[PDB]
Order: C-alpha cells, then structure tokens, then sequence
RNA sequence: ACGAUAGUUACCUGGUUGAUUCUGCUAGUCAUAUGCUUGUCUCAAAUGACAAUAAAUACUGAUACAGGGCUCUUUCGGGUCUUGUAAUUGGAAUGAGUACAAUUUAAAUCCCUUAACGAGGAACAAUUGGAGGGCAAGUCUGGUGCCAGCAGCCGCGGUAAUUCCAGCUCCAAUAGCGUAUAUU
C-alpha cells in the first residue's frame, strides 16, 4: 500500500484515527478511564 | 468481572464497603 | 538489600 | 525513444477495445481511431495496412489518467463498446477523444466543460468524432443538461473540485443506471493539502459510500503521477451490469 | 520492533544525522513540548493561564519558526512533527539552500568552518537557526569560497 | 549460590582432559571448588583455546550461565584476576 | 476575460512575497515559454500570469494550459511587480512556481493555492 | 436507543408486483383463510421461535 | 477494513487479535494496562 | 352495529448432533559486580567514560566495463527496473596534531587572536555484541560399502616462505556497550 516504508507508517500523523473495539471499550470503562481523555493522554496527540 | 462495580471497594447487594485506607487513600490523591 | 549485595561483592 | 516509423505489432489488451502497441524496445498502449488518419493533438497514431483505412492512436499516460490508470492494472473499468459514457471534467477533450475512440460508432460519449476555450478545442473535437456530444456548463448544476443527457453506464470523473463527492453523487443520481459503473479521479492535494493521501483517499471513499456506491477497487497511478488515487466503484448494487 | 528501525532508518536518511542518540534527542524533546501542549489542551478556554501559556508557547515556536505561520493553533502545535524538526535542523537549511551539493556536503562543511550564520563561525551541525535567522546563511570570509586565502590544496598545487 | 553475583574458586582438575571431540562441553567443563563455601562444582569455559589457558589452583572468578550437557549452571569469567576474554583476544598477559 | 482577477487585500502581496521565496529557492520558472514548458512538463504547482501586459493574449492562451492541466492560475495586475518581485531587472508577465516533495514553501503553496481555489 | 422499521405483512415484500406474482399471492392468501385450520399447516404457521 | 487502507490505530485487548494484526505490518495496537493505556507500533510516541 | 354470552380463543415444535470454513500458535532499576573499547570540546560525583554537553574518522565528479540487482502470499512459482566494480582517472575542503609569536595571569596554564606546516588507506590505524555461510594428500567418532556426524590455526614442503574468503556475509549499538545475579 501507498506510504508504506517497510513495516513502518509515514502517513500516521494526529489527528491520529483510532478504532475502537468491543472488548477494549468494556476493560476501559470497566476501568473507570476516560476514553477520550486517556487516549489524548497515551498519545500526547489529536485523536478522532 | 462486571463492568457496573466502582472499584474503590467491595459491593454486597446494594452495600459497598470502603475501608478507611482506601477513603484515606483518597484523601492522599486529593492533596 | 543493595548494601548486602555489595557487601557479599566486597 | 519510440521514434516514429518503427515496425511494431498490435495485440489485444484484456479489456475490450483497447489495445496494446509492442515493438522493439517499446512497449505501449493504443486505441482504434475512429476518424482515421487525423491526429487530435499531434498525438502519435500508429498505421497498418491490413490486406489502408485501419488506424490506431497512442495514449500518453502522462497525459492522461484513464491512461494511467489502465497501465497500473485496474479491473475493470466498465466501458465496454457499446456503453454510454458520461464524462466529468471535459479538459479540452484529450482523454475524451480516446474514450471516444474506445466507445466506438455505436456507443456515446456525453462529455461536460465548463470553461469556454478549452470547450472550444472540446467542439472541434465533437464535430470531428461524431459520438461524442459535448456540454459546456457547469457540472455543479446537472439540471443544467438534464434535457440533454440521458441514462448512461459509466461515469468518469476527473474534475479538479473539493465537492467532488457531492457532485458524483448528484450527477449520479441524475445520470446512472442502477447498476451504475464509476471512476474516478483523486488529487489528494487538491482535496485536503495537509492531510495524508492515503487518508484523503479514505474520506473520499466514505463520501462517496454515504453518497451509495460501493467501491470495489482503488489504487495509487503512482509511477504516471504523484498523489493522485483512482477509484472504482458501483452505483447501488455490488455486481457491475445487471 | 520493525517500524521503530524503519522509522528511524528513513529519518536519519532523508537527514543524514549521526545516530540514534541525535534522533531519540530530537524525539525526547517533542514528547515534552506536545506534553506539554497536551496539558494546555486539559485545560479549558477563557483560563487566563491557558491563554497566556498557550499564546507565549506558539509565539516560541513560531519564532524559532518550526510552526507555519499560517496556523496558530494548539492542535496543531500538538500535530508538529520530526519531519519539521529536522528540516529545522541547520545543515538541511544549508542543503535546502544549495550551498553543498548533499547533505553530508553540507555537514563536512559546518565541521570544517565554512559556513556562517550571520556574523559568526558555527561548528555543530545540529544548530537551532531561526526563521529570522535563515537569511543570513553565507560561506566565511575566511573560507576559499567567500574569499580570502585561496586554501591549503590551492597552496600546495600552486608551490 | 548464595547471593553474590559472582564466585571465587580454586581449580581442581580440568576433567574431560581426555576429550576426543574439541568442543565438546566435557571437554569445556571444569571442576572449580569455590571458596567460601568450600563447595565443589563444576563450570564451562566458552572456548577450548581458552581451556588451554586455565591451569589448576588459580583462583577463578565465575557467574552465571544463561541462554550437549544442561544443567552445569555457571561459567567462568576471570583466572588469577584477569579476563579470559582479554586473554582469548590476546589482550594482556595472565599472572602467574 | 481575465476573470480570475486576484483582488487588492494582501492577496497580491501574499503572492509576490511567496514569489521572492521561490526565487530564492530556485523553484521558479520565469517567462512565457519556460512557464509554457513547466506546465506541459505538469511540474508546476502553481502559476501567475500578470494582466497589464500589451495585448494579453500571451496570458489568455497560457490559461489554456492552465485549464488542460488543472493547475490553479491566478491574474495580477502588474508585471513590473513581477519583475521587482522575482528579483530580474525586466518586467516578467508570466510565472510558475512549481512543486518539491520536502519544502515549507509547499505548505505556503497550498495555503495560497487554497485562496486561489476559493477565488476560481 | 434505536428506532427500528419492521413490515407488516411477514413476508409480502414491497415493490410493484407482476400480474401472476401478486396473483399467486392473493391465491395463497385466501387459500390460508380456508385452510387455516389442519392441524398440520396449523402448527407451521403458529410455531414461531421465542 | 484496516487491511484496505492502512491509516488506524486499532484499540483492543485481545491477545488473538492482537497476534492477527500483528501480523499485517504499520498498525498501532492499543490497549489498557490497568493503570492507563499502552501503545504497541507506532515510533513517534 | 354483526359479536367468542363458560377465553379451552389454551396446548399440540425449545431445538441433539455432526461436518466444513475462517482466526490462534518479554522490557526498565540512582542496581551491585565485572569485562571490553576511549581521537576532539565543555562539564564534574570523588585528575575524571561516575555522569552530563556538542561531534571528527572525510565531500564531490568524470570515464570505462559488466548484466543482473532486489523482492516475496502461495516458492521448481510469481512481482519490479538501471545496478554494481579490490575498475581508470580528476577535483576540491582540510581538523586533530605539529606550532613561530602576541595575549591571559602573583608567575604560568586554559580561553580568545595567530604566521607556518598537517589525508591517500599498506593510512593521521572505531569500537562492542549477535547470527551465518565457504575449506584440506589433516584429525576424531558412528555403520549392512561412496553415507553421516561433530569438528577443524595442526596439511606434504616451507618462516623472508607464503600473498590466502585477500580484507566472506548480514543484524544491532556506536565513543559507548556487553555479561552475571537480584529483579521489577
């Protein structure tokens, strides 16, 4: 694919999209964390 | 593990314990 | 504990 | 280079009407003229005498991006002669002639400009090559031809407009048979400068999804141009014809 | 990991540094900068020290001029990146300009005391020019190619 | 053992001094007797040019061994203070 | 006829500054013909056709390019500016800045070429 | 929170009918409203899974 | 969907998953460590 | 008003099993010991690799010649087009060092000025780990002949003799890194 430099990704810039899964989403907020806030927190970085 | 229960404490039924560590726990996490 | 370590080393 | 005169064979591309030009040192793509013997834009044509009248064009894939496209290997582009073909963004009629040329004396082309000069050079290629009509007006306005169009197959695009996708998807809604065949061209800098092409290529997609099609293949013409996505997909079912 | 070494690998090739001790510098410092535009963005509008640290922070950056012009946003001063950086980095401003012909050119020119910004000699490679600073990007006088002594070469082929 | 690090121990005998195959680990092994506890063990040398080197009642330094015999646990790292290592690349001398 | 007019507010300004930066960084073609070569060798990014010039057929036939290609042009009213502004001693009627893969001036580019895309 | 569009009709799909379709249709419906009542169409039309 | 374009970051938290996107080259994997949360692949954090 | 005058207007179908397909197959410690290596500049725990700061070991051509060079899902298969050479030459730039002086200073040193020298590799002499491939009139061990295994500076001669994979290949870190144990 387009922008792939050998198993590295150039074209990943913020506002980084994330996708989220079911299980991830059911541990975080088992986990009482802000979605956003904690994304935005790990990444230091925009997120959608 | 259940998704409903805060994790400050145990729960029994419609009882939640917290013991003074954890509340004082707290209380190293607002100052 | 480090200091017991250390002292084992000596 | 592939200087002219040089002795080389025709043999048929894999989709219909094209073909391919080899010879030599070079290797290269062609279409049967339909007015023969008349250059459009001092194009190289390709002669034969077959035991006189039969003549081929070549593309340049650096100039064109259906062109371009082809060579990168798409599937299919869904404009097999006989099939009407709407055109978007009628720049002066180049790539026009060729899809002419490939929609052959029983097909259609129904081609759209909007500025005046190259719709000139857009006419004097119409009144040459009898299956294209052209239409110069705006194709932000598809009720500005709505009498003069009817139900074609195959969309191209190519237009150089940030609401691209909303207007493929009215000129779709106006103008495609279900089961409608589309391309389309992308310039990721002419969409979204700051983002990532590849991501640009993504949001097109999306649009164009909300807008009801369905895309079934996708590929950066890379070593004919930079930045650029060609897209094919279909209007309302998964199946191309019918 | 693989992206990690690709990623690398492509920078210090596309801006010929010297390692990986450079590049994680370079990195070191934008997680503190985007950290701490992180925390501008926890807190919220109309906070008089949100206000002032955040129009302080984008008047560094533009001023050291890694941050277009254009944008004044704390988005997108958390969008900033290493590409920017390094094309920041004094020795790609002296490829860009075309004073040497490739980038380790360049290098062995800032090495060797060839070039100067403005008024004074600069040895290290990796300096933070300015964008009112870039203009002012010139061979030495005492470099053969400003002027003055023809060079040690020149010297020995012309004895 | 114990908790150090490392082991102090005295040479008893290079057995596997009869070895058929060269870099066979009987021939690699060594029995040390480490000091402080008197304990008798056994260690690898990593190379049998370096088994060459090693002579008996030296006092040897040793540690541990991670990654056609499992289970000898330590390696020997210094002979009479000096590094087997420096010794294989011919860096310095071994004292005597 | 020269309906992509650019406008007084700064615009003009904006593109003469950012064509002394692409003199500088040796990103400019210059003149009708080098302009005409840049375009039909598709590597402009964008270009500037003046609009005082005696009789401007020259900068009517280059939109034609321009529309072939798909590049944004943009007209300026005064080719002496031009001139002043890529640094020539001759006033210059036509001008193509064209495109780098690593440069910031690109990101200058696309702001302007965003402009202009909001003018045509 | 969702609002859902269900038919009526359990099966009678939309659309503009050809003359034999919906004629094969009204045939099956009133030949249900005489036999409804067979024991054996009776419970294929009553079993419904719950 | 993340094979065809190849611009996410994909959340999750099982192992399984993650060994199948592991598997495909340039994807960021996300998940909670308990304490907060814990990226995997991607070089400009 | 046409509509179940005793809602029995109920229940009469709760759902084994099996097959196939698609996934799945460690890193931090201001933590101690120790090893290896150290050309420049600042800096300093107790002169200084304990740290920390900045960065040399070179830059650019031409010409000649060869045709492979790489990759990888699916591999006696596919995918992509200019790549190389212990090739022949040409250019420049020089900082470590060498150093007249002048200056600094209680006297010196260092800093800042400073004339002159100071690159062709066999040198002005990069390191540390890891993995791999190639080998004999050599050795050792196993066996229903030639196979296999480990291995191999040791070979017939020969030390002013040899000129060998002629400097084999690749991964990592790089003026710092390895290993042990405790670990987390």
């Amino acid at each position: 694919p387009s922008s792939m430099f050998f198993e590295h990704n150039e074209a990943l810039v913020p506002p980084y999209n994330v996708l989220v899964d079911t299980n991830f989403l059911s541990r975080t907020v088992g986990a009482k964390l802000p979605l956003l806030e904690s994304a935005m927190d790990c990444l230091y970085a925009s997120v959608n | 593990r259940p998704v409903d229960l805060p994790a400050v404490g145990r729960m029994r039924g419609a009882e939640l314990r917290i013991s003074a560590k954890e509340a004082a726990a707290i209380a190293r996490e607002v100052r | 504990a480090r200091q017991a370590a250390r002292s084992h080393d000596i | 280079g592939a200087k002219a005169g040089k002795k080389v064979i025709v043999e048929p591309h894999r989709h219909k009407g094209v073909f391919v030009a080899r010879g030599g040192k070079e290797d290269l793509l062609c279409t049967a003229n339909l007015v023969p013997g008349e250059s459009v834009y001092g194009e190289k044509r390709i002669s034969v005498e077959t035991p006189t009248k039969t003549e081929y064009r070549i593309w340049n894939p650096f100039r064109s991006k259906l062109a371009a496209g082809i060579l990168g290997g798409l599937e299919t582009i869904y404009m097999k002669p006989g099939s009407k073909v709407l055109y978007l963004g009628a720049a002066s009629g180049t790539s026009v002639s060729h899809v002419a040329d490939i929609v052959g004396p029983t097909g259609a082309v129904y081609a759209v400009e909007f500025s005046h000069r190259s719709g000139r050079d857009l006419i004097n290629m119409a009144t040459r090559r009898t299956n294209v009509i052209p239409i110069v007006e705006d194709a932000r306005k598809p009720m500005a031809y709505r009498m003069l169009v009817p139900m074609v197959d195959v969309i191209f695009a190519d237009v150089a407009q940030p609401d691209q996708a909303r207007i493929v998807g009215i000129n779709a809604r106006l103008f495609l048979k279900q089961g409608g065949g589309l391309l389309i061209s992308i310039k990721a800098s002419c969409i979204d400068s700051t983002a990532p092409p590849e991501q640009v290529f993504a949001s097109e997609v999306q649009k164009l999804r909300e807008d009801k099609f369905f895309p079934k293949e996708q590929l950066t013409l890379e070593p004919y141009e930079r930045d650029h996505a060609m897209v094919s997909c279909v209007y309302l079912q998964k199946e191309f014809e019918g | 990991e693989a992206a990690r070494l690709d990623s690398e690998l492509k920078l210090v090739g596309e801006y010929g540094l010297r390692n990986k001790r450079e590049v994680w510098r370079v990195l070191l410092t934008l997680s503190k900068i985007r950290r701490a535009a992180r925390i501008l963005l926890t807190l919220d509008e109309k906070d008089p020290k949100r206000l002032f640290e955040g129009n302080a922070l984008i008047r560094r950056l533009v001023r050291i001029g890694v941050l277009d012009e254009s944008r004044m946003k704390l988005d997108y001063v958390l969008a900033l990146k290493a590409e920017d950086f390094l094309e920041r980095r004094l020795q790609t401003l002296v490829y860009k300009l075309g004073l040497a012909k490739s980038i380790h050119h360049a290098r062995v020119l800032i090495r060797q005391r060839h070039i100067r910004v403005g008024k004074q000699i600069v040895n290290v490679p990796s300096f933070m020019v300015r964008l009112d600073s870039q203009k002012h990007i010139d061979f030495a006088l005492t470099s053969p190619f400003g002027g003055g002594r023809p060079g040690r070469v020149r010297r020995k082929k012309a004895k | 053992f114990g908790g150090s690090s490392h082991a102090k121990g005295i040479v008893l005998e290079k057995v596997g001094v009869e070895a058929k195959q060269p870099n066979s680990a009987i021939r690699k092994c060594v029995r040390v007797q480490l000091i402080k506890n008197g304990k008798k063990v056994t260690a690898f040398v990593p190379n049998d040019g370096c088994l060459n080197f090693v002579d008996e009642n030296d006092e040897v330094l040793l540690a541990g061994f991670g990654r056609d015999i499992p289970g000898v646990r330590f390696k020997v790292v210094k002979v009479s203070g000096v590094g087997l290592l420096a010794l294989w690349k011919e860096k310095k001398e071994k004292p005597r | 006829a020269a309906w992509p007019k650019a406008e007084d507010p700064a615009l003009v300004q904006e593109l003469l500054d950012c064509v002394q930066q692409a003199s500088h960084y040796r990103q400019l073609k210059k003149g009708a013909n080098e302009t005409t070569k840049s375009v039909n060798r598709g590597t402009s990014e964008l270009v500037i056709l003046a609009a005082d010039t005696q009789p401007l057929s020259i900068v009517l036939h280059i939109p034609l390019i321009c529309e072939e290609k798909n590049v944004p042009y943009v007209y300026v009213p005064s080719k002496v500016a031009l001139g002043r502004a890529c640094g020539v001693s001759r006033a210059v009627i036509a001008v193509s800045l064209t495109s780098n893969e690593a440069s910031d001036l690109n990101s200058k580019i696309r702001a302007l070429r965003d402009k202009v895309e909001r003018l045509a | 929170g969702n609002v859902r569009l269900w038919r009526a009709n359990a099966s009678e799909r939309s659309g503009v009918k050809a003359t034999r379709q919906r004629q094969a249709l009204e045939y099956n419906n009133a030949l249900l409203d005489r036999y409804g009542h067979l024991p054996e169409i009776r419970r294929i039309r009553r079993h419904r899974h719950l | 969907r993340v094979q065809k374009h190849r611009i996410y970051i994909v959340a999750t938290n099982d192992r399984d998953l993650k060994r199948r996107i592991r598997k495909i080259p340039g994807v960021p994997i996300m998940s909670v460590q308990k304490g907060k949360y814990a990226i995997e692949r991607l070089p400009g954090a």
